[PDB]
DNA sequence: TCATGATCATAGGCGGTAGCGTGCGCCAGACAGGG
DNA sequence: CCCTGTCTGGCGTCCTCTCACCCCTATGATCATGA
């Protein structure tokens, strides 16, 4: 899930007391800073079906 | 030393009744190691009779029909 | 004068040393730590209190809600103990709290809240203690073991030696918080000082000093002093004062007023110090290399440029002096940094520093927390904030707090509970001073650094963590829902906590099954102080130190009581007198003695106020006043034991009894023992069994008294008073009228606790012995338990034996044991054996318990009833049916293949919805009858105690001779007497009266709902039918019995009445052992023991013989005044002339069969005691008795030692250790036998017995023992069949387990195969 | 501790001689815990690395096998000739002090009878053909193994002697442990080995050598005393000489290391400059 | 493993093995309907680290855990140490015709002879006593001769007299250090529950008679009873293999 | 007849808006730090 | 590249006997009672 907010002053264990939390795209060490690529140039989408998987 | 003189051998088996099964198997595995259950311990692993008392004059018959 | 049971059988009493302070209540560790805990405490601590304050007011996340605390209670448990174990409920008592919600307004938290809540909420239920210091977890019998772990508060420790291969050694400052985060400074071979925080990385120690706010010319401040250089027109004079010069080589020739002082190549003696501190010199010259190498403190900065002249904490060179010099400043400061005296080790720490302010210094300790991730100053501020400066994260105790001021040499014991900067700059500076030389290292092993933890604290903290869990419930539903409509029991739930407190109690590594089998047992089980478990060492890990015991365990933990194995020294057991001090060490009692004279008043010390002390031994001769007899007498400082003077010492011991425990001081003559074998003796000791019809010991040592007084066997008298009903189920005490209540007129009745199982499947039994009519005193027995007689404590029984060797039947360690011993039914014990069938629910349907059965006969249902359940009485075989059970197939319960025994009692539970079948309503009706009976009894009774306490009181005042009786007895309160104290109390009788009525009503009505109700039971079963089977196990060639000092042995003959050696009277010996154990085993104890016994005896059997003759009441008298007096100054100092002839006669019925003789500890009976004692009857004087032989008739050359010896029968039977195996069941996994007796299992033909097979030349036998007889299917289906018909060959094939070990390799990515 | 424990078990012990006691005591258990913790892993080291070796010929075909001497730690002799070379296969032919007369073939099993008859003509050094320097591909020859330990016979075709050797070594492991001049005893000959010696002014004879060692000669041929001899110590008697018992031959100083000569000369100084190479540093209350 | 209790404790091998085909399907569906640019990458790393949690758990960093504090079993640890295939099922296993009981002294005996039980004897020599009731005629089939043995006729203890007369049994004391631990006797019938043991030989079991405890095993076959008469019988191991001393001292 | 409340049955992996860990020890061989 | 320190992997007796313990908590759905 996407969610904006700013890392700093504002300190994640304060936060975690609530969901939303396993835990940052990492790909590494750093929470990595993610590319938004349906907010960018990807918006209107899910035209694979609506299989209802399985 | 004997620890280190045990784990090499040309033979995974008791080397892997001895200590640290994973490095043991692992160079055994990567190299295709092959035993030919080569003395006591393997043979009381795999089930047949030691090659010392009585199994030894049945290891000669046996070496010998080959 | 002597209570009323001690002039029953007055026990004969060595020693010598009058004691002061009696015994204490040997269960005061657990009772007093868990009434600590559960109790309702005001100011604060400790307790549950403690708890409940430290975690609440919970606050919400900024919404203004806060759920504050009022106070708490326990109500009644529903259950008593014995239905607890009879049914399987904890004993547990519901924990109410009166929990309150707060909700401020907007705009001012100081502002008024708009609604409050007050209300009681349910959390958990913490289980109660007994009476005896146990818990009952389900249904079973379990204790919670003191804990040994380290005192929280600073510890310098100093790894001596092995870092580094060169022999520097290291020193590290623990400081150890009672909850929260470590600290360890440390050095390193480069002498720079590295802290580190829970075993993290390292980081220079400095970079803590940074983020406490301290800039660096403050630090050089703190830990350095200072060095003043003055530019005065010639060669910038320095002030000097000497003492740092003491044993330094100057570089130049030191002169000062015209004079020289000190030349060059030479150092500065101490006279010279004195010269130049008397002529007050103050400015010395030095030269242009004198400050070549002097590190600054301060930053100094230009004036004129604005810029740094040199940086702080940095040497000096030529370049530097010349821009200082040149802009303006006359004062230089720099430091001392010696070779011996102060080395740079802040100095050299500051310059492995990268960091420069307060807030590089947090960003690097956040860092260092948790890695990887970008720090921000608010982040920082908060996690060092909430690492050691927080009352929630950070909390030493205020044992920690003492320990923390003590070793750092403070004066106030009272301080916070969270550091702080002092805290932290007062531990690096002690670390200096320490790697300076002055100063000493702290071991760890010395009792006061190890802290006793209990039932109360444990509990306590488990409690808070299911407390820190519900408030990280509570903090998430509080700010997360709708205000005002809840109320604090939908918010908070007692699922974390009960799960918590019932984990904690119920599978921990302290909270562990009682060993119940002996009242010595109970009593050393619950004073057990455990070194293992959550917090403490392991045993597989460590180690050599904490095994071996330190000077200071004298008087405090026992030396020679200790398991012997894998965990010697860390199963410690607490000692006699030893209590526990306020904080949590331990300590123990000693006699003041004042400057000439012993004090007789007791005085506690801890373990570190004896060190400074000097103490007396125990037995040191004092004359009459208390004044030393010797003028040297031997004592101990320091932990060093010395000879000192005779007015230099500051204390003596109490009584000689309290270096040992109460397991290892019922040994009679424990000085004579050597410690192996005594330590063996008392492990053995409490290993015993109870037999049918325990005895006494004869040569005891007067504690036998105290252990079972003192624990929870015998029925102690409550008040005292005169008996009026004696009965094997109950007892029944009229209470004396200077003992009694005014009101709730009185009468006790003592219900006994008949055969029913202990822990360890003995027969925890209670005798009554107390006659009827018979006076009773206040702390008194009327009912022996297990292993008891009279109030004392008979473990084994006491019989005769001899030592020689007889032809080899006692070769190793074995006994020889007389059928004289086994026809007299003396060591037949009584085991009980549990055996429980469920009912579950399957498919196809339920199961069966009807004795309507498939594939059986009459030979099998004779024994049954008309439903299922075996009658209580059938005595049955190995093999019956107890129980038929039948599912939708045969699987009735059986004895299992072995056992006899008697069914005695059959309990059946039912799960409610389920039609109850006629025996168990059978059973329902019994019990309805017995409770019916047994409250009516009870309402009768005490009805009849009132009804003697009206005729009591109306003997005056209107008395009424022949009126009393004419009308019915429950009208005795409108007859004629006036407004008085009689018609008063006779209108509280009445009270009492309906009181009892309407109480009989409400009390039946429950217990008839008790009875008639279902049970909660396991998911999914009917009914649960537990059956108690009652074997008789007598002995037998092959079971264990021991003495009392570590002489073993497994009986090895048990041979007839003809073959023992007898002697010339004509008594034939009972056991002979063996001599050789003696001198190798070091335990001649035995042998004083044995002719003490026959001393004993001797005197027994003149009794017997001037009783026997029917001899007036004089003579007895006489004889008996005489072998009480005997000996030198003693304690005992009886005299029968105020006996009055009656209980003369009554104390020689109970002295007939032997005299009971006390022998305390290290005060004991001496050889010429037991030389007179021997001389009173008329047995020889050197103990030794000529035997004559059974077999040949003829004499033993030689004459050999018979005597008494009090032995043990130990629970380590032959019929429970045997077993035989054919062919049984089959593992599943690989096709092996299983495990274990109780499974009918094969031994483990082990890896060593493979090597002893390959060392001989056996390849056949070692072929069929590990793939014919083990594991090859095929394989052993041939060979039953080539058995079965004669055929002796084995066709081999391949182990089955081997097939797993290839799948299991090649489960993996592994191809493993078999090639050709 | 200084002060003793006075009193036995047939008379009383006190308190604090009880407790002294009984710090002995529990080191003695502890010590017994862990050693046999110890014990049985190097039986389970020992018997894992021998493991596979079976007597698997009967006659090798070397010589070179291992000397076996008396062992002499400088006192009385610890272990004697009978009791190292019973029962094991000659190496080369022992040939008496009669030089050119066989006394036993070089492969003869010496039981009882050849030890009391090499105990007889002082044999010097029975070389002895040793395990260790065999000769068999995959597994040892019966020959060079020697009795059949346990019985009496020679070893059979067979017997692995791998596992009983790795443990008798481990067995005895619970019983183990834990945690100036030259004296002479007997008299003989005099025996110097690896030696560079020299004369000095007083007639004596030093030795400029640490690889010295002294030997005790008796009178039928073997060696009774042996001592390490340290660099530079000083003998009052020679090589080959006779002495007698109780008599101290050689001293030195165990906290010098001297640095004496071999030729008759003068003492200069070469690359000794004063101030960098060597210092001057006055004994200040002796005076040299 | 059923506990008896409606459930079912499961081994620590089937948790591991539903971890990595929940994580594995888990990544199947993601794959399958798009994965948002890089972030098929994450479910990718939690399935490697769940396969390395199985092939070998805590070989990678913080090890998993079912209940609570110990971590649970991969296959490397079931291979690997002491309780694994090889040291616990492999090299020493665990024997039929075998049993163990409390050992005594009784000096009675030759030393070639060990006293043992009249219920032990009869419960390891079944097969035997089997094929001696359908040889004599006694029995018709095995199942008649099996409730004869159960209930213990006036018969078979001449059955049992006759099968045990010349058939050497191994004595094996628990700690078995040197290889004179195991020894083979013939043995003599005994009323009691004991095993009455030799005492010469007792100095080389190193055991005395304080509740020490010894286990008895059958040879079954023929050759394995040559072997424990010629090879292992108390007469013959009089010498010790570590020197030429007695072992047979008198103690 | 509808709505609300209470009770019973069935269903998953630090619990929390952080921090818990802390009392083994040796050897050994690779990986890397310092120079 | 040549040491020299750190790090993380290995390993730490055998056989037997006994005992306990082996989800509870939360959410949703259904049924009953009251308005
Ligand atoms: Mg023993
Ligand atoms: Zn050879």
């Amino acid at each position: 899930l996407f969610v904006e907010f700013d890392p700093e002053v504002i300190h994640t264990t304060t936060i975690n007391a609530t969901r939303g939390v396993s835990h940052f795209v990492r790909f590494g060490a750093s929470p990595a800073i993610v590319p938004s690529a349906v907010i960018h140039q990807l918006s209107v989408y899910k035209p694979k079906d609506i299989v209802d998987p399985a | 030393g004997i620890t280190k003189a045990s784990l090499a051998t040309e033979s995974f088996i008791s080397a892997a009744s001895f200590q640290e099964t994973t490095r043991v198997l692992t160079e055994a595995a990567v190299a295709g190691k092959r035993d030919e259950l080569r003395g006591l311990k393997e043979n009381v692993i795999v089930g047949r009779l030691i090659p010392a008392g009585t199994g030894y004059a049945y290891h000669q018959d046996r070496m010998r029909r080959r | 004068v002597y209570s009323y049971t001690e002039k029953k059988r007055i026990r004969k009493d060595f020693g010598k040393r009058p004691q002061v302070l009696d015994v204490p209540y040997l269960l005061s560790i657990q009772l007093d730590s868990f009434q600590k805990f559960i109790e309702q405490d005001p100011e604060g601590q400790y307790g549950l209190e403690a708890a409940f304050r430290s975690v609440f007011p919970i606050q919400s996340y900024s919404g203004n809600s806060e759920l504050q605390y009022v106070s708490y209670r326990l109500g009644e448990p529903v259950f008593d103990v014995q239905e607890c174990q009879i049914r399987g409920v904890t004993y547990s008592a519901p924990l109410r709290v009166k929990l309150r919600l707060v909700i401020y307004e907007r705009e001012a938290p100081e502002g008024t809240v708009k609604d409050i809540k007050e209300q009681e909420v349910y959390m958990g239920e913490i289980p109660l203690m007994t009476d005896n210091g146990t818990f009952v977890i389900n249904g079973t019998e379990r204790v919670i073991v003191s804990q040994l772990h380290r005192s929280p508060g600073v510890f310098f420790d100093s790894d001596k030696g092995k870092t580094h291969s060169s022999g520097k050694v290291l020193y590290n400052a623990r400081i150890i918080p009672y909850r929260g985060s470590w600290l360890d400074f440390e050095f390193d071979p480069k002498d720079n000082l590295f802290v580190r925080i829970d075993r993290r990385r390292k980081l220079p120690a400095t970079i803590i000093l940074r983020a406490l706010n301290y800039t660096t010319e403050q630090i050089l401040d703190l830990f350095f002093e200072k060095v003043i250089f003055e530019i005065r027109d010639n060669k910038l004079q320095m002030e000097l004062v000497p003492e740092r010069l003491r044993g330094e080589t100057a570089s130049f020739d030191i002169e000062a007023n015209g004079k020289v002082y000190v030349e060059k190549g030479r150092r500065i003696t101490a006279r010279h110090i004195r010269q130049l501190e008397k002529d007050d010199v103050k400015l010395i010259e030095v030269p242009v290399e004198y400050i070549a190498g002097k590190v600054v403190a301060k930053d100094y900065i230009d004036e004129s440029t604005g810029e740094l002249i040199c940086a702080a904490n940095m040497e000096l060179s030529l370049d530097l002096l010349a821009k200082l010099s040149q802009s303006g400043h006359k004062r230089i400061e720099t430091l001392f940094t010696n070779d011996l005296d102060h080395g740079p080790y802040i100095s050299e720490t500051l310059r492995v520093d990268p960091t420069n302010d307060r807030l590089s210094a947090l960003v690097e300790i956040y860092r260092m927390m948790r890695p990887g991730e970008p720090p921000t100053r608010e982040a920082a501020e908060s996690l060092f904030e909430n690492l050691f400066f927080s009352e929630d994260r950070y909390d030493l105790s205020a044992v920690g707090r003492m320990k923390f001021n003590r070793s750092l040499l403070r004066e106030e014991i009272e301080g916070s509970g969270i550091l702080s900067k002092d805290d932290i700059i007062d531990v690096m500076k002690k670390l200096i001073d320490i790697r300076n030389g002055k100063g000493e290292v702290d071991d760890i092993d010395h009792l006061g650094n190890r802290r006793i933890r209990s039932v109360g604290e444990m509990a306590e903290n488990q409690f808070r963590v299911g407390l820190v869990r519900v408030e990280r419930a509570v903090k998430e539903r509080l700010s997360l829902g709708d205000l005002d409509t809840l109320m604090p029991q939908d918010m908070i739930n007692a699922k974390p906590i009960s799960a918590a407190v019932k984990e904690f109690f119920g599978s921990s590594q302290l909270s562990q099954f009682m060993d119940q089998n002996n009242p010595l047992s109970e009593i050393t089980h619950k004073r057990r102080i455990s070194a293992l478990g959550p917090g403490g060492l392991t045993r597989e890990r460590a180690g050599f130190e904490v095994r071996d015991v330190h000077p200071t365990h004298y008087g405090r933990v026992c030396p020679i009581e200790t398991p012997e194995g894998p965990n010697i020294g860390l199963i410690n057991s607490l000692s006699v007198y030893a209590q526990t001090n306020e904080y949590g060490f331990l300590e123990t009692p000693y006699r003041k003695v004042t400057d000439g004279v012993v004090t007789d008043e007791i005085h506690y010390l801890s373990a570190i106020e004896e060190g400074n002390y000097v103490i007396a031994q125990a037995n040191s001769n004092l004359d009459e006043e208390g004044h030393f007899v010797e003028d040297l007498v031997t004592c101990r400082s320091k932990g060093e034991s010395s000879l000192f003077s005779r007015d230099q010492v500051d204390y003596m011991d109490v009584s000689t009894q309290q270096v040992v425990s109460v397991g290892a001081s019922l040994i009679p003559f424990l000085e004579h023992d050597d410690a192996n074998r005594a330590l063996m003796g008392a492990n053995m000791q409490r290993q015993a069994v109870p037999t049918l019809r325990a005895d006494k010991p004869l040569v005891g040592t007067g504690m036998e008294r105290a252990v079972a007084v003192d624990s929870g066997v015998t029925a102690v008298a409550k008040r005292g008073g005169v008996v009026q009903y004696v009965d094997a189920s109950r007892i029944v005490i009229k209470v004396n009228e200077d003992e009694m209540y005014p009101g709730e007129a009185g009468i006790d009745i003592y219900n006994l606790t008949k055969y029913t199982r202990s822990n360890q499947n003995t027969c925890i039994n209670q005798m009554p012995c107390v006659s009827l009519g018979e006076p009773v005193e206040r702390g008194d027995v009327l009912a022996d338990g297990p292993s008891t007689d009279l109030g004392e404590l008979a473990l084994g029984q006491n019989m005769r034996v001899a030592f020689m060797p007889w032809n080899g039947y006692n070769f190793e360690d074995s006994i020889l044991v007389s059928e004289r011993v086994v026809q007299e039914d003396r060591f037949t014990t009584i085991h009980i054996q549990e055996l429980a069938c469920v009912s579950r629910d399957t498919k196809l349907g339920p199961e069966e318990i009807t004795a309507d059965i498939p594939n059986v006969g009459e030979a099998a249902l004779s024994k049954l009833d008309e439903s299922g359940i075996v009658y209580i009485g059938a005595e049955v075989t190995g093999g019956d049916i107890l129980v038929g059970k039948v599912t939708p197939k045969d699987s009735s319960l059986r004895v299992p293949n072995g056992v006899s025994g008697t069914v005695i009692d059959v309990q059946v539970f039912t799960r409610d919805g389920v039609e109850k079948d006629k025996r168990a309503l059978e059973i329902e009706e019994m019990q309805l009858k017995q409770a019916k009976k047994d409250l009516s009894e009870e309402l009768q009774i005490l009805e009849a105690g009132l009804f003697s306490r009206i005729r009591a009181v109306l003997v005056a005042g209107g008395v009424e001779a022949e009126k009393l009786d004419k009308l019915p007895r429950d009208r005795w309160l409108e007859l004629g007497l006036t407004d008085e104290e009689k018609q008063n109390q006779l209108e509280q009788l009445a009270e009492q009266y309906d009181e009892l009525k309407h109480e009989f009503e409400k009390k039946l009505e429950a217990k008839r709902r008790k009875i008639t109700q279902g049970d909660d039971l396991a998911p999914g079963v009917l009914k649960i039918v537990k059956v108690y089977l009652a074997v008789k196990r007598r002995i037998q060639p092959g079971d264990k019995m021991a003495g009392r000092h570590g002489n073993k042995g497994v009986i090895s003959k048990i041979n007839p009445i003809e073959d023992m050696p007898y002697d010339e009277n004509g008594t034939p010996v009972d056991i002979v052992l063996n001599p050789l154990g003696v001198p190798s085993r070091m335990n001649i104890g035995q042998i004083l023991e044995t002719h003490l016994g026959m001393a004993a005896k001797g005197i027994g059997d003149k009794i017997n013989a001037m009783l026997k003759q029917q001899q007036e009441v004089a003579k007895l008298r006489e004889f008996i005044q005489r072998a009480y007096d005997l000996g030198a100054d003693v304690r005992q100092k009886v005299d029968l002339s105020t006996f009055s002839d009656e209980e003369v006669m009554r104390l020689a019925e109970n002295l007939r069969k032997g005299m009971p003789i006390a022998t305390p500890v290290f005060d004991g009976a001496k050889e010429a005691e037991i030389k007179e004692l021997l001389k009173l009857g008329d047995l020889p004087t050197s103990g030794q008795i000529r035997l004559y032989d059974g077999r040949t008739g003829e004499q033993f050359e030689r004459p050999v030692t018979v005597g008494y010896m009090y032995m043990l029968k130990l629970n380590h039977l032959v019929d429970d250790k045997m077993h035989a195996r054919s062919t049984g069941s089959y593992s599943l996994v690989t096709q092996q036998p299983l495990g274990g007796k109780a499974q009918f299992g094969g031994q483990r033909f082990g890896e060593m017995e493979v090597w002893a097979l390959e060392a001989y030349g056996a390849a056949y036998t070692l072929q069929e023992m590990l793939t014919v007889k083990s594991d090859d299917v095929n394989g052993r289906t041939k060979m039953y069949k080539n058995i079965v018909d004669g055929n002796h060959q084995m066709e081999p094939g391949m182990p089955e387990s081997f097939n797993v070990l290839l799948k299991e390799i090649r489960s993996l990515g592994i191809n493993i195969e078999l090639e050709d | 501790i200084e002060t003793p424990i006075t009193a036995n078990f047939r008379e009383g012990l006190n308190v604090l001689q009880y407790f002294i006691s009984t710090h002995g005591a529990r080191k003695g258990l502890a010590d017994t815990a862990l050693k046999t913790a110890n014990s049985g892993y190097l039986t389970r080291r020992l018997v894992d690395v021998a493991q596979d070796l079976v007597v698997t010929e009967d006659d090798c075909g070397t010589h070179e096998g291992i000397m076996m001497t008396p062992v002499i730690e400088g006192g009385d002799v610890k272990e004697p000739l009978r009791d190292r070379v019973l029962g094991r296969v000659t190496a080369e032919d022992v040939l008496k002090p009669g030089t050119a007369d066989i006394l036993v073939p070089r492969n003869t099993l010496l039981h009882e009878q050849w030890c009391d008859l090499l105990e007889e003509n002082s044999v010097d050094a029975v070389k002895v053909r040793s395990v260790v320097s065999c000769d068999t591909d995959f597994g040892v020859c019966a020959h060079c193994y020697g009795r059949d330990l346990a019985r009496g016979h020679i070893i059979n075709k067979g017997e692995a002697i791998g596992v009983i050797a790795a443990q008798s070594i481990g067995e005895p492991g619970t019983q183990l442990t834990m945690r100036s001049s030259i004296q002479v005893k007997n008299k003989g000959s005099i025996k110097l080995s690896n030696v560079k010696s020299v004369v000095n002014s007083s007639g004596k004879l030093v030795i400029t050598s640490r690889n010295t060692e002294l030997k005790l000669i008796d009178e039928f041929g073997r060696t009774k005393e042996s001592y390490k001899v340290p660099y530079g110590a000083v003998l009052a008697k020679g090589d080959g000489e006779q002495v007698a018992g109780g008599e101290t031959v050689a001293n030195w100083d165990p906290h010098t290391m001297p640095v004496i000569t071999e030729v008759s000369g003068f003492v200069r100084f070469t690359d000794m400059i004063d101030g960098q190479t060597i210092t001057r540093q006055t004994d200040e209350l002796t005076g040299l | 493993v059923p506990l008896d209790g409606g459930r079912f404790a499961t081994s620590d091998l089937n948790d591991l093995y539903r971890r990595v085909i929940n994580r594995n399907n888990r990544l199947k569906r993601l794959l399958d309907l798009a994965a948002p640019d890089i972030i098929v990458r994450n479910e990718k790393r939690m399935l490697q680290e769940a396969v390395d949690a199985l092939l070998d758990n805590g070989r990678r960093g913080r090890a998993i855990t079912g209940s609570n504090k110990r971590p649970l079993k991969s296959l490397a640890d079931m291979i690997k140490g002491k309780q694994g295939r090889f040291r616990q099922n492999l090299l020493g296993k665990r024997v039929d015709y075998s049993g163990r009981s409390v050992i005594t002294v009784g000096p009675y005996l030759r030393l070639h002879q060990c006293g043992l039980p009249k219920k032990m004897a009869l419960e390891l020599f079944k097969p035997f006593i089997y094929g001696k009731l359908e040889l004599r005629g006694l029995a018709t089939t095995i199942k008649a001769a099996k409730k004869m043995v159960e209930r213990e006729e006036a018969v078979v203890w001449d059955i049992l007299d006759e099968v045990i007369r010349e058939h050497p049994v191994l004595l094996n004391r628990a700690p078995t250090l040197h290889r004179l631990g195991i020894q083979a006797f013939e043995p003599v019938l005994i009323e009691g529950k004991a095993i009455q043991l030799h005492p010469l030989v007792c100095a080389a079991y190193n055991a005395d008679f304080d509740g020490d405890q010894m286990a008895v095993h059958v040879p079954l076959t023929l050759e394995a009873q040559l072997e424990a008469r010629a090879l292992m019988m108390s007469t013959n191991n009089i010498l010790s293999p570590a020197n030429g001393e007695p072992i047979i001292v008198p103690s």
